[PDB]
């Protein structure tokens, strides 16, 4: 019924999409990571650092394993209307600066602010943060300099770097209101070369053994 | 005198019946929906392709016989049904067991495995079982040798130590070992991910994906070894066919173990 | 946009040669191509077609077997392996470029062409005449007929109108038999109905001398007509 | 400061007074009469199936039978409505797309996103590929609609609250509108391309000069943020849809709220708005995974379109009406007639 | 700074105060005159013949 060359362009079709289903096969087994955090929070610095106007894209290669790094913190423009195209990322990595207590207009209640949201956002319930806590060299001194009274007043506890960073990642944790659902990492990265690949190939990893799990049965 | 072996007749025929749709639909929701067409899936698409042939091929046969002891259809065909019979249910086993060690392999080596878990490998690992499934079940066919169809009976007596033996063994209980090791290591994987009410309901489904399985075929296989190999009684024929349709039901019982306690199958099984 | 083809030469009858042309300039390696042969003296004879990604190949009837068609879309060059020649193949070679979907214009170029000198149901295309006298600024009508009608089902009418300029490559001018051509002067204006079609120009004045080819797409073996030469 | 404050409410209310002088009938009471449009009842014809990521836009072309869908796969594909075959795939930069359109004359085709840059793709190339001619980029925001105003010259919607009129072969924004207070999300173009209106997430529709680089004319009601527009086939009104779950019409003359499509089992948001040709029929897509057919005038649920999995992003009426395309995050694409 | 944009404000609502003004009833007579005119050539609007339709059975 096809003319002489409907048949050709049928077959031109087909090429198409043979091209586009090894295209998407290539891009699938390719890792998809979100950063988000303050602008002064290391994010510049730190994506730097692992390295092996609108959105940047970075990729990574560690251990035969693709990464797809996906920085949007130049966009200034209102969410929960964009950041529901990034549903299927596979993790979020939250960057905030220990060090950001002195500076008020208070981006530590900003960042948790942010991280209420996102991590709580419909559309990321079931994907994985990992909280990467940076200035923690420059920190060792201000937690001496000045108490985490200036902007935890319900700290009690003894003003030591060891305890000061716990009951900081312990206070992060505590605004996830689903636990089951989704886990947090929680790391300290700045003044490192090869722990923060580590700690994302790790988190990774693990995320994608959790699927295996859940679509095998046992989650 | 009808009901008695109407009743028996209508609860075999109905239970095939509804053992076949199960597979059809399965079968029409791997390869309809996009979502699951991942070659994870390929391993329980051939699984339920190999249930549906029992169901249609042999489980309407063994009706046929348990209702009338008389094989009517002639020995032209009991060779070909027991070979049907024998083939598909040692590529069911090792379709379970091949599905067993995808997952501890996706479990393992989720980073490394992911490549090679590609359309290939699946296929491959269907060729191989079928070729395992067609290796053994040859032994069987010592029936050729001996013939007793005047006795108006299909079913084989081998009288043969090792032979049947390693028909035997590599058949189930190798599988057997093979998948409760393969599952014991996913399990041991599984509490170190989770160290528990999830780890309760993990529990659960490896019970379930487990007991299945060994529910359905440990009595009739261990039957089959201790009356032929050992034994100089013999148990019960309509016993003995019990067990071989206890057996048979994993073919249904399969799809409700596997494909239901997933996601994409749930939603799937929707739009059919 | 370059298409260059070589192998040409004497070749003694019954033997073999390797013909190649090179693609450069645009996406050869999603482009199909086509080779057209013209006699030293008579018109254009489709040989053969090689579809994207050599998905799909065919010959004519009166090549078939003889000559085979492969690519190279790394190397960016087609091939056309050739044996057991004789006195009816020769002929120029043309390298056909043509893309086939909605709104394409194949066989919209050709190549310079090569010169191979042999030492010494199908659908018939009819013309009305085979020369008529032109003069600069007049209107001359071109008529074209077919055994079968030329329009599918789907309401396109399969027609390509080729003109060549003595010693250059022929150009595509009326596409469809309603469409005009990438790059043509405008002046063309193709119509036609079933199983009759014609070119209309407006007035024509310098570089409209040539032949003009009538060519029919609608099932292969692919055809041409005889030419009409325009003379001034 | 406070003057300016006190002369704007002054002629804020002022503004509120006529549209209630003029307001002496509504809409219902004149449309009660006409005879009801009958269950309007649609099959998908085509599932233009080969995309593997969502669906965010699509566009018809003036010939009524090509279109171009773009999805967060990476690449633009162009479908023969007709024969479902595909024309082309154009490989983006950025795979971050959220809209996208096809030129009236058909040989440009664009697209934007996150990326901050509105890529324009030549589909009549002598190379024979598609590749982009000019990266029109100097939007702050993330795009959120592109429509051709012509051949050679585009009206672009970003995230920067700024919708802009891009030059083709300059490169340059020739005329900047502004005036939105939030981001502005959808943008129609007017039968004459004399006029467009655009929407915001400040809860307002506002109508812009093609050639005048001033605003025209600002429309307000919505509950919540906007996300789809169109003009009625005349011209001389638009439907806006917003998020919070209400279609509301608005005639450019009339300069007021005409007439408001909602239902009490209806709560999620709507996505995108489109007419009919005789623009008796009102097509919106909604995120609950169907479109529901709304009557233009009578404001009754003249049909309901259903078969997708997953939240209806773009929808459109071909230029002849034969049939409505719709698509959904599902990567599939259904032709409805 | 707030006073740029307070100027800009006041002036763009001056502008849009002096605009031309119909009744609503115009608006609404004109809308079902343009939907009744084109009726008959709305394929939507009423189903059309099959030979007609681009979009027939497989
Ligand atoms: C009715 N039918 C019987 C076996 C089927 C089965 O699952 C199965 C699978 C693989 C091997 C095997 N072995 C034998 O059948 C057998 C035997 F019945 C006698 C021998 F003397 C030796 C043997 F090996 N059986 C299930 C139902």
């Amino acid at each position: 019924t096809l003319s002489a060359e409907d048949k050709a362009a049928v077959e031109r079709s087909k090429m198409i999409d043979r091209n586009l289903r090894e295209d998407g096969e290539k891009a699938a087994r390719e890792v998809k990571l979100l950063l988000l955090g303050a602008g002064e929070s290391g994010k510049n610095t730190i994506v730097k650092q692992m390295k092996i106007t609108g959105i940047v894209e970075t990729h990574f290669t560690f251990k035969d394993l693709h990464f797809k790094m996906f920085d949007v913190g130049a966009q200034r423009s209102e969410r929960k209307k964009w950041i529901h195209c990034f549903e299927g990322v596979t993790a979020i990595i939250f960057c905030v600066a220990l060090s950001d207590y002195d500076l008020v207009l208070n981006r530590m209640h900003a960042s948790m602010k942010l991280f209420d949201s996102i991590c709580n956002n419909k559309w990321f319930t079931d994907t994985s943060i990992i909280l990467f806590l940076n200035k923690k060299d420059l920190f060792e001194e201000k937690i001496k300099k000045s108490p985490l009274t200036i902007c935890y007043p319900e700290y009690a506890g003894s003003n030591t770097y060891e305890e000061a960073a716990a009951y900081i990642q312990c206070q992060f944790e505590d605004l996830n209101k689903r636990k089951d659902t989704k886990e947090i990492y929680t790391h300290f990265t700045c003044s490192t070369d090869t722990k923060n690949v580590q700690f994302v190939f790790d988190a990774v990893t693990d995320v994608i053994i959790k699927n295996n799990l859940k679509d095998c049965g046992l989650f | 005198r009808m009901p008695s072996k109407i009743l028996v007749s209508l609860t075999l025929s109905g239970l095939a019946l509804m053992t076949t749709t199960i597979n059809s639909l399965v079968i029409a929701a791997i390869i309809v929906t996009r979502k699951l067409h991942h070659p994870a899936n390929y391993l329980i698409c051939s699984l339920a392709v190999t249930d549906f042939l029992v169901a249609v091929l042999v489980m309407p046969f063994s009706i046929v016989y348990i209702v009338r002891e008389s094989w009517i259809m002639g020995q032209v065909v009991c060779d070909i049904w027991l070979s049907v019979d024998i083939t598909c249910c040692t590529c069911s086993i090792l379709h379970l067991s091949a599905i067993a060690l995808d997952r501890y392999r996706a479990i393992t080596d989720a980073v490394e495995y992911a490549r090679k878990r590609t359309p290939k490998h699946a296929g491959i690992m269907i060729t191989i079982v079928w070729i395992i499934s067609v290796f053994i079940s040859m032994p069987p066919l010592f029936w050729r040798h001996q013939g007793t169809s005047r006795d108006d009976e299909c079913i084989i007596k081998h009288d043969h130590i090792v032979s049947t033996i390693y028909s035997t063994f590599g058949a189930f209980y190798i599988p057997l070992a093979l998948i409760l090791i393969l599952y014991y290591k996913i399990y041991r994987a599984a509490k170190t991910l989770y160290h528990g009410t999830r780890e309760r309901k993990a529990a659960t489904t490896l019970g379930l994906i487990l007991g299945a399985f060994v529910i359905c075929w440990l009595p009739f296989f261990v039957k089959e070894l201790v009356v032929n190999v050992c034994d100089k009684c013999k148990i019960s024929e309509e016993m003995s066919n019990f067990l071989a349709w206890l057996g048979y039901l994993n073919s249904l019982i399969n799809p409700l173990i596997y494909t239901i306690f997933n996601e994409d199958f749930k939603k799937a099984f929707q739009k059919l | 946009v370059q298409l260059v083809e070589s192998g040409g030469g004497l070749v003694q009858p019954g033997g073999s040669r390797k013909l190649s042309c090179s693609a450069s300039g645009f996406a050869f390696s999603s482009f199909g191509m086509h080779w057209v042969r013209q006699a030293p003296e008579k018109g254009l004879e489709w040989v053969a077609y090689i579809s994207s990604g050599s998905g799909t190949i065919y010959y004519a009837d009166t090549v078939k077997g003889r000559f085979t068609i492969s690519r190279d879309d790394p190397k960016n060059t087609l091939f056309l392996q050739m044996t057991s020649l004789r006195s009816e193949d020769t002929a120029m070679y043309y390298c056909v470029r043509s893309i086939y979907y909605y709104g394409s214009s194949p066989f919209d170029f050709w190549g310079q062409g090569t010169t191979l000198t042999v030492s010494s149901s199908d659908i018939v295309m009819t013309q009305a005449t085979s020369s008529v006298p032109v003069t600069p600024g007049e209107s001359v009508s071109i008529s074209c007929r077919s055994s079968k009608s030329l329009l599918h089902s789907n309401g396109n009418t399969y027609l390509y109108w080729f003109l060549q300029r003595p010693g250059q490559s022929p150009q595509l001018l009326i596409y469809r038999m309603s469409n005009l051509a990438s790059g043509v002067p405008d002046r063309f204006s193709g119509s036609g109905s079933g199983t009759a079609f014609t070119l209309t120009i407006s007035r024509l004045e310098a570089e409209d001398v040539g032949v003009y080819y009538c060519m029919q797409h609608l099932e292969y073996p692919l055809t041409f007509g005889a030419g009409t030469k325009l003379e001034l | 400061l406070d003057q300016l404050r006190q002369e704007a409410e002054q002629l804020k209310n002022q503004i509120r007074d006529a549209r209630k002088a003029c307001a002496d009938a509504t809409l219902s009471q004149i449309t009660n009469n006409i005879d009801p449009v009958g269950r309007i009842q649609m099959r998908t014809r085509r599932t233009l199936r080969g995309h593997l990521a969502k669906i965010y836009a699509m566009h018809w072309g003036t010939d009524s039978r090509l279109l171009v869908s773009a999805s967060q796969d990476g690449k633009l594909i162009i479908w023969d409505s007709y024969t479902t075959n595909k024309v082309h795939a154009i490989p983006l930069r950025s795979s971050w797309v959220m809209t996208c359109a096809y030129a009236p004359s058909g040989n440009y085709v664009a697209c934007g996103g996150l990326d901050n840059i509105c890529s324009i793709y030549n589909l009549k190339t002598r190379e024979g590929n598609v590749r982009v001619s000019r990266e029109l980029a100097g939007h702050t925001g993330y795009l959120s609609c592109c429509r051709f105003l012509d051949d050679n010259q585009i009206v672009t919607s970003s995230g920067d609250t700024t919708c802009a009129l891009w030059d083709i072969e300059t490169g340059q924004q020739t005329t900047t509108f502004t005036g939105h207070t939030g981001d502005v999300m959808s943008l129609s173009l007017a039968p004459d391309t004399r006029l467009f209106v655009s929407g915001a997430c400040d809860a307002s529709a506002k109508l812009w000069d093609v050639r005048e680089g001033m605003c025209r004319q600002t429309f307000t009601g919505h509950e919540s943020d906007i996300n789809a527009i169109c003009f009625f086939p005349n011209g001389n009104a638009f439907a806006t849809g917003s998020d919070d779950a209400t279609c509301r019409l608005f005639d450019l003359r009339a300069d007021q709220e005409l007439m408001t499509y909602s239902h009490d089992n209806i709560i999620c948001g709507i996505t995108s708005v489109s007419f009919s040709k005789s623009g008796r029929l009102l097509l919106a897509g909604y995120d609950d995974f169907n479109c529901n057919v709304w009557d233009a005038l009578k404001a009754d649920r003249a049909g309901v379109l259903a078969g997708h999995d997953n939240r209806v992003s773009c929808l459109g009426v071909t230029d002849d009406g034969m049939a409505v395309a719709t698509g959904s995050w599902d990567s599939f694409l259904k032709i409805w007639n | 700074a707030s006073i740029a944009q307070a100027r800009k404000l006041v002036e763009q609502l001056k502008m849009e105060a002096n605009i031309d003004r119909i009744k609503v009833s115009k608006a609404a007579a004109d809308l079902m005159a343009y939907c009744e005119a084109h009726a008959k050539e709305d394929p939507l609007l009423t189903p059309v013949p099959a030979s007609e339709n681009p979009f027939r059975e497989k």
